[PDB]
């Protein structure tokens, strides 16, 4: 039943550093890894992601790796820098400049074979792996490749373990290099081939949940980060706590997955909106679930409302009924029909336990599969065609030896992923 | 004249959960198993003692951790708490074979040892859902193991039946489907009840907002108590399992009677209520009562058995029966002139602290072998071949050792089924 | 013998509100249900609790719930209590149709629910408004259903006419003739009641200055009763509800006698006043004090009969009639010689506390079947025919899916009412 | 059984917040939202106008809508702007200038999509919905532009449900914008087919009734729009609370339309007197009904013995018997039959409920249906066709986008409402 999650890049470190906040503060942790929790619960799973370390401390089960020691540092200097262990900071000291070549072809395979032993070590730890997960960005040098790297191995070691990744989606209103797509395109086409899922999150809508539900004049990382952990713990709380249905990812992803190829997910969350009007909700299932279904609380860039849906994944928090969930969310379908494919009667499943987050009564996290998607890819592939056609800053990775051909064919398997969704999309 | 309880997967748990909280109930059983007093059902050790004669099994820890952390877990004994490391996913292919192959000899000598313990064992009942994992293909391998060493003791499974409203996987149809055959090819009767079917009830009946699991989990193993407790014990008009294999499946075949219930009333609504036998009875001829979601008057009766616990005298079931037959639209097959089954104990009806129900002074518990459960059939063939004209999430299976042939081949054997209903409603 | 009493719309609620209220006061009910003591009109259960052999129904729940919160809730079963979710708008349309035909499957079982509880049902009576949405329409429809499958037994409706003082609905006319030709179809006996001649009687012999419908409702339930509760207990000469289809029916359409009672006397005025039977039913064929606005001297008796309660003598009532037959103005039409029939109870006359009539020991009731009858179809006729004529308001039955042409037939066929009425009024 | 109430433009969001303000007087509702009533029946319909949120505290079923910001914050400055939630703030920037073209036509449509989708939110929040209600200006951009549009779409969305409105009616004496009758003219048009029927309520009544009954010689909005939501909430007192007599808004429709073109109503109200007389006062039914009938305690500027009625409703609030109500205004009709349209016998149809208005023993609300109605339109239209000749002003509309034959056919359906009063006038 365990998890091992890494942490690659800024992304992934700063991402991760509130996971793990967040999954402490799940089972009464302290930032020394002392346990003072409220229940046994919290301990009865507490091995999914901690190690008992002697005096009843705990140790996250995963690794920090980055090609920058103060990114590293800064991480290692807040709260629950206390609780990891030396043993998982793996750094080098010049990063990849944002090139997929220097972190995945080059560079980064050499931290990447100390990092796989550390891995070893710890799946050697645990009784039984349930999975992997890895918190990344999709245009960073170590974030897509050495990150990407490092999943190829440990695929190819664990074939049976569940694989999925979080990660940073690109935007025409964020980008920050000129390569980004390139660097996209090129972990795409690995993703794809090596992955059981990934999470497609965009900082844009991000960006728009804060102030325009959140109310927040000025969204940091700090709290677009937090959002994000919101939904890493979601999906793993019935797997920590009792509860009725779905517990584990793999049916979750044997419920999720209909084709091989198409595992890209997109996640929202609820309750998601301020203060101010706090005083004026009143949690129901159905309100969880008008705005889980709301594609302005997505996290992911997208509305599903322009493509189709061919499955939805909703995960309950705290104690509600079993009609209301199960009514409600088959009235889902029922009254929004026109954006599932027919393929699939009853595209909604669900997932309900009974702890909920702290500070809430009741929580949902969405997780959907819409063939909408298709317009993150199209962003890329697209602003890669230009760059690409040009060759623009392309020799910065034939100078680590990358072949056009290489990034040819990476686009070639993007716009399979495309026109796969337009398959099931109609 | 014992029997054995198997729970499989979490609905299998959970039910059981309930149903021996009942037991508990019914002879004043303590957490500890101490108990003054039901031996079909438990043995009894020398510290006086009992245990319940069940076996629980759970691939995935978590709901057998839930059960050695409830007050029951006293009662229990440790080696009857049986669990994996992981589920099946929602998927046969890992519950009957994967990963449930691994466990299922543990499994298998602890039903042995209690078939040891039993004296005179009339058989065993089996509780779990028809689209889990554990619930369904691990419970096919079982019932292949169990008919082999035990053959001719009942086999009676209670399934649970898919709602379209619930769904909790997209493949169910098709871990549905497998399961079916092989409970046709191993089980003497099988019950599936729809929970959709239930919480209407439960918010008309039993007048309830919000119905969750615990709920619908007492009102079925009242039922199921029904039925068999009150086999045990004593009555005016027992009636034996080896009876209603007898009386109620016709051909081979025709193995799936469902379950009515009445009187299933809150309390408030009690008050002021009496019931008669007869209008119990006709409470349980209505669809609105009818545990699975099919329609009643739509299909055409072969067989119909009513237990009754506490206040009745065979003199009003005979002249609820004339109005059956006389007010219904209770069309009995030409195959079966006349069939009803009476069976009659004193036992009264028990009430769960806690309850949602009033306390009764009769209950009838109605079985029925009806042609409408060819409907409920025909609504997960559909669901089946949507998924499979696209072959949607296959390869969840197909990865894991399964042929694409098995399926299609489960699926005409459901339609064969189906039309040996039909077959049968066909007069002759 | 027992019978059923239906409840639609807050005519057919309120009015029976006091009639619960009453068969209450005469039975010491107590709002718990419990009674030591009717059972025509209640069941019991096993708790000693009696229920109101009774459907409430309400297409809005406003009225329902002012009865959920009384204090006769705990007498009613939570069954009988039916409501809708909006009003048929005052209209005929809705009411029969595109509204109350969603409900009234539910209403019709819960009467065969009774229908079932009742081993000797005599029949039943219906309390609603000619003029109302629900108490019109819906009334209507339930007729229709109520006649198939039970046919035969009595259809007792009470009706309110819609008086020209008081009107609620503009489109009231054609509400009235929908309804009329339905009723004319359907049931058994009508009787049509004036809440403006009953104003009349109210603020002159019971001397009120301001009648509302609480206190009219008193007055119309006690009546009711007199007709049945009085036939329920037994007295010196008992009269069936068949029998008064069998003499006040000369042909199948003549079903509408009227009623007119006394004493209705305020306690002050009746200090001081003794009437003996032949008092009383000379009070009785006074049109002042009859509780339809019409003539009683204008037209001519087909038939009569005088219900009374308490001391009444046998002989004093010939005597009684004797003088009705001399004084009187009682043009009798030579279809049908002399037809006073005399039904006579022992039970007395009760008085509801807090009422607003003096205590009295006879009381007599009168139902009559005259030709006057017609001057009252005859304004409904001319009201329909200004609205008509003009088409105001059609659109709100038109827009809900009725046609122009079932106006004009509904109209017509009173006509044809009024027109049999003639006839028969015509010596032959 | 529910009500969605929405507040356009100033004119809206003022009587409105009058409105509002009364309606949780009637149930006991405090300016937070809390309950705190005197009676169960205060409670027990309270859903028409409110969500019950978390801690018993309600929030009024309603859409606060406008251009401009400063209006909105006024009102949400005040009491009951506690009570509203912010979701229920849909506001633009900038004006529309008086101008219908810019509030129906282009600017108030953009926001008028998101209004809609808050009124979808609400109702579908509701379990039945019976109705809608809107307040605003004849003559304004939003009041008449923007909510004409909203309304068609409404009406669209909701075919079955009662949609009515009230709205203030110019005047000769009042007249701010030489191009009001011009915007009149443009949202008559619409009402008169998209809606169930309209209240016309006219300042200059009301600062006579002020004035002249009221003994006040400053009148002001405060208390005008004070008169009106008596009205408004008169209507639903029955809706609310338990009585005998029509309570539902859409019986009082049926007993009010003999023509589907013919729903404009005039609203009167009783007991309308000030302070100084009412020592002297003793309300009998005869009173209510005399101060009624009586013109001058119209709030609409016209007086019905100049034309003939062709629908009567009355509204008594408080207990009163069925004979004094009953005979009184049978008696009003035999006494003023000269007034009345021969073709309705029993014209005047009474509405009695149980629950009086807090501070009176008892109280009635007038609505007629008069032909003398027709002159408020002849004021519009003569007005109108002055400008129109010239086409002074007409630019600013031609600048948005209007033709001269939607000003045309706007004109002429108002000429047919007229012609279709003067037939059956008589
Ligand atoms: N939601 C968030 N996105 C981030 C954050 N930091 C970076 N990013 C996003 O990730 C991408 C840039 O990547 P990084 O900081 O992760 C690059 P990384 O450090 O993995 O590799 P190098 O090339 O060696 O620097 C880009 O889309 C940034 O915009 C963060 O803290 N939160
Ligand atoms: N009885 C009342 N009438 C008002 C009030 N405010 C305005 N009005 C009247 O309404 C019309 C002017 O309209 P508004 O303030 O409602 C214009 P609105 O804000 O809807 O739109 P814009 O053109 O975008 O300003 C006019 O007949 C004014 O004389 C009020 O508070 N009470
Ligand atoms: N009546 C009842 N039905 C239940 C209960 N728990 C689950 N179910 C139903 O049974 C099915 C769920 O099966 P799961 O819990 O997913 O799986 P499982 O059969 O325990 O085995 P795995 O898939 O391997 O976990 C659904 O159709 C549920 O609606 C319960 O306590 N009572
Ligand atoms: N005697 C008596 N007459 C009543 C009573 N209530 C109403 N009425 C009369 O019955 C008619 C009113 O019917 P409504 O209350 O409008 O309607 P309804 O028949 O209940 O059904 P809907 O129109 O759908 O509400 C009028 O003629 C009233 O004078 C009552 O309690 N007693
Ligand atoms: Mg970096
Ligand atoms: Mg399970
Ligand atoms: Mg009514
Ligand atoms: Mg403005």
């Amino acid at each position: 039943r365990e998890i091992v999650h890494i942490q690659a890049g800024q992304c992934g470190n700063q991402i991760g550093a509130k996971f793990w906040e967040v999954i402490s503060d799940e089972h009464g942790i302290d930032p020394t890894g002392s346990y003072h929790g409220d229940s046994d619960l919290q301990l009865e799973r507490i091995n999914v992601y901690y190690n008992e370390a002697a005096g009843n401390k705990y140790v996250p089960r995963a690794i920090l790796v980055d090609l920058e020691p103060g990114t590293m540092d800064s991480v290692r200097s807040g709260p629950f820098g206390q609780i990891f262990r030396p043993d998982n900071f793996v750094f080098g000291q010049s990063g990849a400049g944002n090139n997929w070549a220097k972190g995945h072809y080059t560079e980064g395979a050499e931290l990447v074979d100390s990092v796989l032993d550390v891995v070893r070590k710890e799946s050697e730890s645990c009784d039984c792996l349930q999975g992997f997960q890895l918190t990344h960005s999709l245009g960073g040098g170590t974030g897509s490749g050495m990150g990407t790297l490092l999943i190829s191995k440990i695929r190819e070691e664990y074939p049976d373990r569940i694989m999925n990744t979080f990660s940073v989606v690109p935007s025409p209103k964020v980008s920050d290099t000129v390569v980004e797509p390139y660097n996209a395109t090129l972990s795409v086409h690995q993703l794809v081939e090596n992955t059981d899922e990934t999470y497609c999150i965009d900082n844009e809508a991000l960006y728009d949940i804060c102030f325009r539900t959140l109310k927040l004049t000025t969204p940091t990382y700090g709290d677009l980060n937090h959002l994000v952990s919101a939904t890493m713990s979601g999906v793993t709380t019935c797997l920590r706590f009792p509860g009725q249905l779905n517990a584990d990812l793999r049916k979750l992803a044997v419920n999720m997955v209909p084709f091989p190829r198409l595992h890209f997910f997109m996640p929202g969350f609820a309750p998601l909106t301020s203060r101010g009007s706090q005083q004026y909700r009143a949690l129901t299932v159905p309100e969880l679930t008008q705005q889980m279904f709301d594609a302005k609380n997505m996290m992911a860039a997208c509305d599903p409302r322009h493509g189709r849906y061919l499955t939805v994944a909703a995960v309950f928090r705290g104690r509600m009924s079993m009609k209301e969930v199960d009514e409600q969310m088959l009235n889902v379908q029922n009254k929004n029909s026109s954006y599932f494919v027919e393929w699939i009667p009853n595209n909604v499943k669900t997932a309900v336990c009974d702890i909920p987050p702290r500070g809430l009564k009741m929580s949902a996290t969405f997780i959907g599969n819409s063939t909408a998607i298709q317009e993150l890819f199209k962003r890329i592939s697209e602003q890669f065609t230009a760059m690409f056609r040009r060759k623009a800053f392309l020799h910065w990775y034939t100078g680590e030896g990358m072949d056009e051909m290489e990034f040819t064919e990476a686009e070639s398997n993007m716009n399979d992923l495309v026109s796969e969704y337009q398959q099931y999309q109609d | 004249r014992e029997c054995i309880s198997i729970h499989v997967g979490q609905a299998g748990v959970q039910i059981g959960n309930a149903c021996w909280e009942l037991y508990c109930l019914e002879h004043g059983i303590q957490p500890d198993g101490q108990m003054p007093s039901f031996n079909t059902f438990f043995s009894e050790t020398g510290a006086g003692k009992h245990v319940p004669r069940a076996v629980f099994v759970d691939l995935e820890p978590t709901v057998i951790d839930e059960v050695r952390t409830g007050t029951y877990r006293q009662l229990f004994h440790p080696e009857q708490l049986i669990t994996g490391k992981e589920d099946a996913a929602n998927n046969y292919a890992r519950g009957h074979y994967t990963i449930g192959k691994e466990i299922i000899d543990l499994v298998l000598d602890r039903i042995r040892k209690l078939a040891d313990q039993c004296t005179g064992l009339q058989g065993f009942s089996v509780f779990h859902s028809f689209g889990g994992g554990t619930g369904s293909g691990f419970t096919s391998l079982l019932m292949e193991r169990l008919s082999v060493d035990y053959g001719k003791k009942s086999k009676l499974e209670f399934s649970i039946y898919p709602a379209p409203q619930v769904s909790t996987a997209v493949v169910e149809p098709y871990n549905s489907i497998l399961t079916t055959h092989t409970t046709l090819e191993h089980s003497d009767c099988a019950f599936m009840v729809d929970n959709e079917a239930i919480y209407d009830i439960c918010r008309r009946n039993l007048d309830i907002e919000r119905p969750t699991y615990t709920n619908l989990n007492r009102l079925i193993g009242q039922i199921v108590s029904s039925i068999t407790a009150s086999l045990r014990f004593d009555g005016a008009l027992n009636v034996d399992l080896t009876e209603f294999q007898t009386n109620l499946v016709p051909y081979p075949r025709g193995h799936f009677p469902l379950a009515t219930y009445a009187p299933v009333i809150s309390a408030e609504k009690a008050y002021h209520e009496q019931l008669s036998v007869a209008e119990i009875t006709n409470a349980c001829f209505e669809p609105a009562n009818q545990m699975v979601k099919c329609d009643p008057r739509h299909g055409k009766y072969m067989a119909c058995c009513l237990l009754y616990r506490g206040d009745v005298v065979p003199k009003d079931v005979n002249a609820a029966i004339a109005t059956i037959k006389t007010k219904r639209t209770i069309q009995f097959v030409d195959w079966c002139p006349t069939g009803f089954k009476v069976g009659i104990n004193y036992e009264p009806p028990t009430v769960v602290p806690g309850g949602d129900l009033a306390k009764v002074q009769r209950a009838v518990c109605m079985l029925s072998n009806t042609t409408a459960i060819a409907e409920a059939w025909a609504r997960l063939d559909h669901k089946f071949d949507l998924m499979y004209a696209k072959r949607a999430f296959v390869h969840w299976y197909v990865g894991e050792g399964m042929e694409e042939g098995e399926f299609s081949e489960a699926r005409e054997d459901m339609a064969a089924l189906e039309k040996d209903y039909e077959e049968v409603g066909v007069d002759s």
